[PDB]
């Protein structure tokens, strides 16, 4: 069987164990969570195994089985050095949700845990395969699983929050539907290898993008769509928050190098003006009213906002480098927002079991070492240097100016209003006056769960902001043939 | 994948199913003979389902070729 | 003291010369022609189907 | 010239980066002509990264003369600048264009 | 074969008349069905668009016999709801094969197992049934008008009388009469269509209208405009009959009215024969031509229903808090997807509407029998709720409300998954098997040019989300309103359960309490036979979907 | 789930947020509303939009030098 | 193109509009559950049926009005026809936000239906080999790149053959200076 099979099932085989250990022994919710947490150590294990072995410059798609038994829905499973980088994302980020939210969950954890294990199945799904109705079918199974993870572990405004994650993401992947499904006619498959040969008429592209773009601008989100994430991304659960921010917003990112980048390229050149005024739109209005939030891990949503429609506006730049900083930022997005729900619906609501900003001042006199790791992921969601989060940004804006100059000089403006939400949120809290007044006792500082799961995300966020290279040279060759154009003296060689 | 196989965990993932619904205690010892019953009811449809793939196969096969004589000879009829 | 001994231990050498782990790592993931083997045929496969459908769905009533 | 490395094998194109008489339907023949449209751009901007890394040490080596020592390599620098970007096959592989 | 089944089933109830001869008798009628299967699965040996049989007046298909067997297994699982008894006593010191072969159990079974409960005592039940399936696998093979009728009413009188059968009933009775008087005037409109195709053509034959039709379809003294208006009126009965907007106000009452193990058959087996029937229809008063004959193409009916009854089928379930009411309003809204599908006439939408049929049929049957387990299941448990209280014939629909589901998770965790697997398919989430269903009948519609009624389709999609994710939310959402009963479990509360062997004599005595009580095997086996199907269609795909390609392989051959 | 720490809830602060979380069921359709309602969805957008529009491709500046123009078009 | 009176089609669609929504009426007096007389249909349901009326008019004439300025028969006229017909349903119901409302739900929906095409009647046939079609556009992989030019434009990263010599024409043409880079280089 092939390697990237094995990433799948591993989830599965822990699904079935935590179901059937209580037939073996009442017992305890303690074994439970054990099996679940090794059982996502393994995928990461296999998961750098097959990063190992990875080509960094091969054009054929890598780690595939042949199957050569056709039916009507097959799996395919492709691992392409566009796609590796998502991948490594998510299974890394999963034992930390798992280990973020290790005593907050108190009852049904048995459900919990199954659903976090079937998560992380369909999100490995959803980069490894080769069709883009294969890539639908599991872009839109991860929705059940997760109506009823906020509906179960969700806070008080759970129940409107799960109604609208679920119905804004089935309504705008129903126009993504009839898109693919238009494609499938026309070319009689939905393998990428079959699609990408094909060249579709401008008006029929320019109608495949009406319909790709409903579906990612709803799942971007955009600014004046973004309705489902302010209460999605806060009333779930912590581990929710960690999963939907920091993987399920990158479905889009990764569906746009695959849906729309290779095979819609007349239709996204001439229209990238009308997605560059929607993103620079969503730059501003988001960054606004971020700083009028008073709800701390609704402040946190708000930033992933502003972050969304810079990737956004990379992708859409048919430069090299902005599509690889729309990498390095969707990637830089998710170690750094997931640490900041761990700061504000992990800690904060731990303790305080209240997100109203009114409440809090002056953390740092009594949790010095939260401070530290808060201001930390504060900076980098400010995009300040020696972060992953600075490199995805400098790169994300240099190819938005270089494509149309006047929406990257709008977009840069989030160099400053992200600065001005990042430390207003911080000095309110950590600093802006002495421990506050709402405090009847006094408040312990992190745990060692805390911190060591801080320091994880935090780590990640450096040293890649140091050695981007890290992830660039597997990027550089696969990206490489997304940009469409020709350039007079390098073309049509003899 | 294999039918053989899928349907064979079908039978047993249709037990393990059974025993949820009903509540009661999956794996108990005198009871452990269902799932072998289950699986061969699995094993056995999958034979009949492989028997059925065989004849569809043939029978796509044969259409596809005769919509190939329907557009070839109307074609040959046309160059008049 | 870890990065130092091991960045020490794993470089190439004056010219070539690689290390016998070094080897053996390129030894493993070769693959020279094994991917471009298996994703042709796959092609080939999906590219007959996507033939197949059209002369199917598309017969004379 | 600098010997051809034994890694520097098994990665070179053996096919005129073009798509001029490719079937599209061998997916090999068709793999092999993007990859080799995707080298050809890459070495061409790889020997700009070159030609700037000498004006760089002509630039300090020379001071207040770079204006004078350092031509050439600026010469050659700035048509690398114009002449090669990596823009990718998917432009070449949708049309066909011929000199006439 | 159901002809025999249905002679010597009455000629044995003729001459009894003990209820406590009802259990076995429903038995004998899932045998009965089954050697129809045999039969009927030996004669699918051949390739033809027809072959008429007893004089014309009947024909035999490919896509005939798959749907008389499809029909036949569909009743077979809602005939096991009568021939088995809702609860069941386990013990794992009985349940060996050495025991469940050569040893018994004997207890108190009688208030365990509701022996004398109200729909195991009807005699004639599983004849009528029978009844039922008569009319609906002759109405798949007629050739002619009058076939036709006598088919219909056939089929539509057993409903009629099957929906009256709990005579007790105050709401049975009020359904029935509804579903006879509203479905009586549907017959008028099926008679008065057939009349007027014979008085204008002289013929009462299917395939001399379907060439009448062919000849005419050119592109002067007889313009044939009769065919069109006559199949309009003909249509607007079977359209009644299916519930399909506008004609839809009877099926939420009459569903709600009758007993929840009678609207697990009336709510399935109608629709199978009736849109089989209207396939064949369809096909061959096609108009290949643009002409004018195609302007009144009575396939518009069919187009104009489908889109309102995905409006009215998703909009209307919005305020809905009765849970028949609601699952008779998500019919509704699945009969505008298939009558779509049989508006666009090609390749896709005809495999498209193949596939819809089989798995809806299948996966609504799901619901209707999670629905009955959960009724049963609230046996040892107990509420003080004071809504609950004032129900109507709270034993033949046990569940009514939707706020009775409110945390049956916290109860049965898996049966609560399997209605949640069941309900994701109808709203279409992959990688359930009813996503594959929409999938299918979109491409046929965008591929043909229906792109305005896709949008619709997928806009009513979200609407009727929204009531299905009422029901999850009510599941799973809350804690319960029931608890456990408490004399169950009272300590001193136990019954003597005896085990004894093949010569009667004792081998073991066992002290039992309520929880030694579960559902009965074919309940619980059943219900995850379908929800497996649901969840892993995905990877047993092949031979269903092939089959419907081979199927209409052949009625569009030549 | 986990008991907090004890926290002074102000009776003030916590209808205030009260009031933010339900907020939205009081919005009015008013000439106020329609005014600002309209000017940052439409006009804003739409002047960014159209300043896109009419630069698209205008200018580059890759390897330009002196004697050649920074305008393509 | 051949005019059309619009006076006269507007007329048309407010009897056939209209005299639906008469029947309407005639369904609301004969399901009164008091005597309220056979009149009513003109009294207690008047509004009813003049609504449709007031709806049909405006959807007809309006369409084939803007027909005839617009010198045009398109999808178009059923979108124009369809915002003066929802700015007459809203103009009942006496609130400025549903006039804009319903004029947005009821054009946008006239537009689509045509736009689509006529699907609630026969959709157009083509009549030619759908076999054909489906697999030229499955294989019609490169096109020539003239083609593909007039819809994008030379230019934004699309540099063909040529680009720089045609640039500089139309640099000479618009702003009337010669073209001439520096060399950059003290030598040759
Ligand atoms: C696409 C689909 C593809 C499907 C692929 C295969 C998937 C797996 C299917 C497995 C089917 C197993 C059928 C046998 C079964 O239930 O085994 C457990 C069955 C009951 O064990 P249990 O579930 O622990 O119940 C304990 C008591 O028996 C107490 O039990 P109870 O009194 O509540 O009822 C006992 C019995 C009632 O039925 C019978 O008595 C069976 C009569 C058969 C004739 O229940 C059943 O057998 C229900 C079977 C329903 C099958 C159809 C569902 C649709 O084992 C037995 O003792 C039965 C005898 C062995 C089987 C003989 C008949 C085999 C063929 C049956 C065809 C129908
Ligand atoms: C997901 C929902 C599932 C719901 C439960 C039902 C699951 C199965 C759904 C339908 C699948 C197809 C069933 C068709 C009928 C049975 C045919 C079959 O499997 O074997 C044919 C065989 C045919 O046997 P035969 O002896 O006539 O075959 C002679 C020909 N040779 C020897 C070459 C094979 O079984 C039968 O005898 C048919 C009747 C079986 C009894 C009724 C079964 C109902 C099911
Ligand atoms: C806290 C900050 C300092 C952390 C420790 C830094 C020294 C240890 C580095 C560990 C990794 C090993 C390594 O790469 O060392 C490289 C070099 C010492 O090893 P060496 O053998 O000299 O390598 C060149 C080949 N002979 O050592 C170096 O090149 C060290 C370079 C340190 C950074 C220099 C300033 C750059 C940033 C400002
Ligand atoms: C497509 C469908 C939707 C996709 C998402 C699927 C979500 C599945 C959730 C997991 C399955 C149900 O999870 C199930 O929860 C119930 C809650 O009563 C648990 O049941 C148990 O809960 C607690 C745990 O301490 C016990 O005290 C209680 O006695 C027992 O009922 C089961 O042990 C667990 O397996
Ligand atoms: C969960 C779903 C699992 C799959 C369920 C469906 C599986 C069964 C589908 C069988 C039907 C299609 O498969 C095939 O169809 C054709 C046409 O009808 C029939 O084929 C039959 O007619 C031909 C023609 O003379 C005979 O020579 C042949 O021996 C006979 O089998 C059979 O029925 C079956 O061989
Ligand atoms: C704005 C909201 C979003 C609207 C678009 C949503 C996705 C649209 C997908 C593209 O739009 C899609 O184009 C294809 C090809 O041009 C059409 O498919 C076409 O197939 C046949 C092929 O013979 C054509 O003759 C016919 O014009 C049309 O049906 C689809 O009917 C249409 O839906
Ligand atoms: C960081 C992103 C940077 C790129 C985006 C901004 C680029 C701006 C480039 C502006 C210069 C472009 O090229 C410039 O065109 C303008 C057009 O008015 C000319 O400007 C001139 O135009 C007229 C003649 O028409 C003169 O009389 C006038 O004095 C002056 O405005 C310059 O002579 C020419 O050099
Ligand atoms: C809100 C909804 C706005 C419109 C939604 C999409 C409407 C699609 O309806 C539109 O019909 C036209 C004419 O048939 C088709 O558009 C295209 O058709 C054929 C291909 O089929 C093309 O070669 C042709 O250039 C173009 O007109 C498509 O089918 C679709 O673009």
């Amino acid at each position: 069987m092939s390697l990237l099979y094995v990433l799948l099932i591993i989830p599965i085989i822990g699904i079935f164990l935590i179901s059937t250990i209580d037939s073996f022994y009442f017992f305890n919710v303690s074994y439970y969570k054990k099996i679940a947490l090794i059982t996502t150590i393994l995928n990461l294990i296999v998961s750098l195994i097959i990063y190992i072995l990875f080509d960094f410059s091969n054009n054929q798609f890598q780690f595939i089985q042949e199957n050569l038994d056709l039916s009507f829905y097959d799996i395919y499973l492709g691992v392409d050095g566009v796609s590796i980088y998502f991948v490594l994302l998510t299974t890394i980020i999963m034992p930390i949700a798992l280990v973020s939210n290790w005593n907050s969950i108190t009852n049904n954890i048995k459900s919990y845990l199954i659903i976090m294990l079937l998560l992380e199945t369909l999100l490995l799904a959803v980069f490894l395969v080769l069709d883009v109705l294969l890539f639908y079918i599991f872009f839109e199974s991860i929705l059940p699983p997760l109506f009823i993870l906020i509906g179960l572990f969700g806070s008080s405004n759970k129940v409107r929050a799960s109604f609208y994650i679920f119905l804004y993401t089935l309504l705008g992947s129903l126009f993504l539907l009839l898109s693919i499904l238009t494609m499938s006619s026309i070319v009689g498959t939905t393998y990428f290898d079959v699609l990408l040969k094909s060249s579709f008429e401008y008006t029929t592209q320019l109608f495949l993008f009406f319909g790709i773009f409903i579906a990612f601008a709803v799942k971007t989100p955009v600014w004046g769509l973004n309705s489902w994430l302010l209460r999605a991304h806060v009333e779930s659960p912590l581990g929710g928050s960690i999963v939907l921010a920091a993987i399920v917003l990158k479905l889009s990112l990764y569906g746009v190098f695959r849906l729309i980048l290779p095979i819609l390229p007349q239709a996204s050149l001439n229209l990238t003006y009308i997605v560059y005024a929607i993103g620079a739109i969503t730059v501003l209005y988001a960054s606004f009213s971020t700083l009028r939030t008073v709800d701390v891990k609704e402040l946190i949503a708000y930033s992933s906002v502003a972050h969304a429609a810079i990737y956004l506006m990379g992708v859409f730049s048919n430069t090299i480098q902005g599509l690889e900083g729309a990498i390095l930022l969707g990637l830089a997005h998710g170690f750094v927002s997931s640490g900041l729900f761990i700061c504000a619906g992990g800690i904060l609501y731990d303790r305080t079991g209240t997100r109203l900003i009114y409440f809090f001042r002056g953390l740092t006199q009594i949790m010095p070492l939260f401070s530290l790791f808060f201001f930390i992921l504060c900076l980098g969601n400010a995009g300040t240097p020696l972060t992953l989060n600075f490199v995805g940004e400098f790169m994300s804006l240099y190819g938005t100016l270089e494509r149309l100059p006047i929406a990257g000089m709008l977009a840069s403006t989030s160099i400053i209003f992200s600065a001005a939400y990042s430390i207003y949120m911080y000095n309110r809290i950590a600093f802006g006056g002495s421990v506050s007044l709402y405090f009847i006792d006094c408040f312990r500082d992190l745990t060692k769960r805390e911190f060591f799961i801080l320091f994880t995300l935090v780590s990640f966020t450096v040293i890649l902001g140091i050695y981007p290279s890290f992830v660039l040279d597997g990027l550089h060759y696969n990206i490489s043939s997304v940009v469409y154009g020709i350039e007079p003296n390098a073309s049509y060689l003899t | 994948v294999n039918r053989i196989l899928f349907w064979t965990g079908f039978g047993l993932a249709v037990r393990f199913w059974q025993l949820g619904i009903e509540m009661r205690p999956f794996f108990n010892r005198k009871s452990l003979w269902a799932y072998p019953l289950f699986g061969g009811v699995g094993a056995s449809f999958g034979y009949w389902l492989q028997s059925i793939d065989e004849k569809q196969t043939k029978m796509l096969e044969e259409r596809k070729q005769a919509i190939l004589e329907k557009r070839a000879r109307r074609a040959q009829r046309q160059a008049e | 003291a870890s990065s130092f001994v091991i960045y020490n231990i794993s470089r190439p050498g004056p010219n070539g010369e690689p290390s016998s782990l070094h080897k053996w790592f390129s030894k493993i993931s070769d693959y020279k022609d094994e991917w471009e083997t298996r994703n042709t045929l796959m092609a080939a496969a999906l590219e007959q189907a996507a033939h197949d459908k059209h002369l199917l769905l598309t017969a004379e009533r | 010239p600098t010997p051809e490395s034994e890694a520097f094998l098994a990665k070179k194109p053996q096919v005129p980066p073009t798509f001029d008489g490719v079937d599209y339907e061998d997916n090999k023949r068709l793999k092999q002509a993007q990859d080799a449209i995707i080298r050809e751009q890459w070495v061409q901007v790889m020997m700009g990264r070159l030609v700037r890394e000498e004006l760089s040490k002509c630039y300090y080596r020379e001071g207040v003369n770079h204006l004078e020592k350092c031509g050439k390599l600026r010469e050659r620098y700035l048509q690398l600048l114009a002449n090669a970007k990596v823009k990718g096959y998917l432009f070449e592989q949708q049309n066909y264009w011929s000199k006439e | 074969m159901i002809m025999i089944s249905i002679l010597s089933l009455l000629l044995s109830t003729s001459v009894t008349l003990r209820r406590d001869m009802s259990i076995l008798f429903n038995r004998i009628s899932i045998i009965a069905l089954a050697y129809c299967i045999l039969h009927d699965t030996m004669s699918l040996s051949f390739i033809s668009k027809g072959i008429g049989l007893h004089g014309g007046l009947l024909h035999i298909t490919n896509l005939t016999q798959i749907f008389h067997i499809f029909i036949f297994i569909i009743s077979i699982l809602i005939l096991q709801l009568t021939s088995f008894y809702p609860r069941k006593v386990w013990i794992p010191e009985y349940s060996s094969l050495k025991d469940i072969f050569f040893n018994k159990i004997l207890y108190y079974r009688t208030k365990i197992i509701n022996k004398m409960g109200e729909h195991m005592k009807i005699i004639e039940y599983p004849l009528i049934l029978l009844f039922v399936i008569s009319g609906a696998v002759f109405l798949i093979s007629t050739n002619d008008l009058v076939s036709i009728f006598l088919s219909i009413e056939l089929q539509s009188y057993g409903l009629y009388l099957l929906s009256t059968i709990y005579r007790n009933s105050e709401l049975s009775t009020t359904g029935g009469l509804i579903y006879f008087l509203l479905g009586g005037l549907s017959s008028c409109f099926i008679l008065l269509g057939t009349s007027l195709l014979y008085v204008n053509s002289g013929t009462t034959s299917l395939d001399g209208l379907y060439i009448l039709n062919s000849i005419s379809d050119v592109n002067s003294w007889y313009k044939p405009y009769y065919l069109n208006f006559s199949l309009l009126i003909f249509s607007i009965g079977f359209l009644f009959k299916v519930s399909a907007a506008p004609f839809h106000f009877w099926s939420p009452d009459v569903y709600d009215a009758i007993p929840t193990i009678v609207t697990t058959f009336v709510a399935i087996i109608a629709k199978i024969s009736i849109f089989i029937f209207l396939l064949e229809l369809v096909y061959y008063t096609n108009s290949n031509a643009n002409s004018y004959l195609s302007e009144f193409s009575w396939t518009y009916a069919l187009l104009i229903s489908s889109l309102l009854s995905l409006i009215i089928g998703t909009v209307v379930g919005l305020t809905q808090f009765r849970i028949k009411r609601l699952l008779a309003y998500s019919t509704i809204s699945h009969v505008g997807f298939i009558l779509l599908a049989l508006s666009v006439s090609s390749i896709e939408s005809t495999q498209a509407f193949i596939f819809y049929l089989i798995q809806y049929s299948i996966s609504n049957l799901n619901a209707f029998f999670i629905l009955i387990t959960i009724g049963f299941s609230l046996y040892g448990y107990v509420t003080n709720n004071k809504e609950y209280k004032s129900l109507l014939d709270k034993n033949n629909s046990p569940i009514q409300l939707i706020s009775q589901l409110k945390g049956y998770f916290y109860i049965n965790p898996l049966l609560s998954l399997s209605l949640a697997i069941t309900i994701f398919s109808f709203v279409g989430v992959p990688p359930l098997v009813g996503f594959f269903a929409k999938q299918m009948v979109l491409s046929a519609a965008l591929d043909n040019g229906y792109i305005f009624l896709s949008l619709i389709a997928i806009i009513t999609s979200v609407i009727g989300a929204v009531y299905y994710l009422n029901v999850i939310k009510e599941i799973f959402f809350y804690s319960p309103e029931h608890e456990v009963n408490p004399v169950l479990n009272e300590s001193d509360s136990n019954f003597s359960l005896r085990i004894l062997n093949e010569k009667n004599v004792l081998i073991r005595s066992v002290l039992l309490k309520g929880r030694n009580i579960f559902i009965s095997s074919p309940f619980s086996i059943t219900i995850s036979i379908i929800t497996n199907v649901i969840l892993l269609f995905i990877f047993m795909n092949k031979e269903w979907l092939s089959m419907g390609t081979i199927l209409v392989q052949i009625l569009f051959s030549a | 789930g986990l008991q907090h720490y004890k926290i002074a809830m102000d009776p003030a602060l916590v209808r205030l947020g009260s009031m933010i979380s339900n907020r939205y069921k009081y919005f009015r359709w008013t000439k106020r509303t329609a005014l600002v309602s309209f000017m940052y969805v439409v006009v804003v957008p739409s002047t960014i939009g159209y300043l896109a529009y009419k630069t698209d491709g205008l200018w580059d500046l890759r390897a330009k030098r002196r004697g050649d123009l920074i305008s393509e078009r | 193109y051949h005019p059309k009176d619009a006076v006269h089609l507007g007329l048309k669609g407010a009897a056939v509009v209209g005299g639906i929504g008469l029947l309407f009426a005639a369904v609301r007096t004969s399901l009164a559950r008091k005597n309220v007389g056979p009149w009513a249909i003109f009294t207690r349901n008047g509004k009813l049926a003049a609504t449709f009326a007031a709806v049909g008019g405006a959807y007809d004439f309006t369409r084939a009005a803007a027909a005839n300025l617009r010198e045009k028969e398109d999808w178009v006229n059923n979108g124009i026809g369809g915002l003066f017909a929802g700015a007459t349903m809203g103009l009942t119901t006496g609130r400025i936000p549903r006039v804009l409302g319903f004029a947005a739900l009821t054009g946008v929906v006239l537009a689509t239906a045509e736009y689509a095409g006529s699907g609630l009647r026969g959709v157009f046939k083509r009549d030619v080999d759908e076999y054909e079609r489906k697999e030229f556009l499955r294989k019609n992989r490169r096109r020539p790149i003239e083609e593909t030019l007039a819809e994008i434009g030379e230019g934004r990263g699309i540099k063909p053959p040529g680009y720089y010599e045609r640039r500089a024409q139309r640099l000479k043409e618009k702003y009337g200076v010669d073209i001439n880079p520096v060399c950059a280089d003290p030598d040759q």
